[PDB]
């Protein structure tokens, strides 16, 4: 078969908001609270994690059908999926050579031992390093990327969730645009849609023990005060 | 209510 041309114009309209939101040349990071190697590495990785949930809020205001959702939906989906979007889009920066997340220099090159020092454990990093080795081997294209990103967010199955069966249609939409793309347009991609799915499993099991780990670090006043107010209001329990 | 998500 061919791609529509509603499927072209979701594509190309998820392909532009991630070049909007996500620049290759990490100049911003200088601004951040800069890198030490008692969590040493908190503020730094704080300073990160909520520029980059900034970026997930632009690149969701340009899905397609995103911004009609009420504002109490779009805010639940962003809650619940932001750790996630942002351990699917960090894989652009990660490398398999290095086995760490390279982002324009030697000071902000973060590998497993850097993020022990902002209170997260080998429960969450190892499964989180082989989740972006293999996806790194998907050798997904970045039209492949970007789709997934957006399915990621557009999951009804959260909690908090009003307008489920909108959700659902909206997200059934995307999955549709993604298999049409990968026979289309991906030689060898048989078992890859299945492939990218089974990573989405992979982010929840990955979401559950960050907030695990994220509630005790939060917990204690030495340390919820090294975060920022967005990273706060994001990954707290505040209803 | 969220003070920040409210740039949703
Ligand atoms: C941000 C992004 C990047 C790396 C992501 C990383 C590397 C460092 C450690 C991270 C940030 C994981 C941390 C365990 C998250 C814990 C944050 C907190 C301390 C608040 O619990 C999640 C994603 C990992 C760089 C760039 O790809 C943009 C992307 O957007």
């Amino acid at each position: 078969h061919m791609l529509s041309d509603e499927q072209m114009q979701i594509i190309n309209s998820l392909v532009e908001a991630h070049h909007k939101t996500y620049d290759d040349s990490y100049s911003d990071f200088v601004r951040f609270r800069p890198p030490v190697r008692r969590l040493s590495m908190l503020p730094h990785l704080a300073d990160l994690v909520s520029y980059s949930i900034q970026k997930v809020i632009g690149f969701a205001k340009m899905i397609p059908g995103f911004r009609d959702l009420t504002a109490e939906d779009q805010i639940a989906l962003l809650k619940s999926s932001a750790i996630e979007i942002i351990m699917l889009r960090s894989n652009q920066s990660f490398s398999l050579e290095d086995m760490s997340w390279s982002c324009g220099g030697p000071d902000f090159k973060y590998c497993i031992n850097d993020v022990t020092k902002a209170g997260h454990t080998l429960e969450l990093l190892e499964p989180l390093v082989k989740f972006q080795v293999g996806l790194k081997k998907l050798k997904l294209h970045e039209e492949e990327h970007v789709l997934l990103m957006a399915i990621c967010l557009l999951s009804p199955d959260r909690p908090g969730v009003q307008d489920h069966v909108r959700i659902e249609a909206l997200q059934d939409r995307l999955c549709d645009v993604l298999q049409a793309y990968i026979r289309i347009q991906h030689p060898g991609g048989r078992l890859l849609y299945a492939k990218m799915i089974q990573k989405l499993a992979d982010l929840r099991s990955l979401n559950e023990e960050h907030s695990k780990q994220y509630r005790s670090l939060s917990f204690q006043p030495e340390h919820s005060m090294q975060l920022t107010p967005l990273v706060l209001e994001v990954f707290g329990s505040e209803v | 209510r969220h003070k920040i998500l409210x740039x949703x």
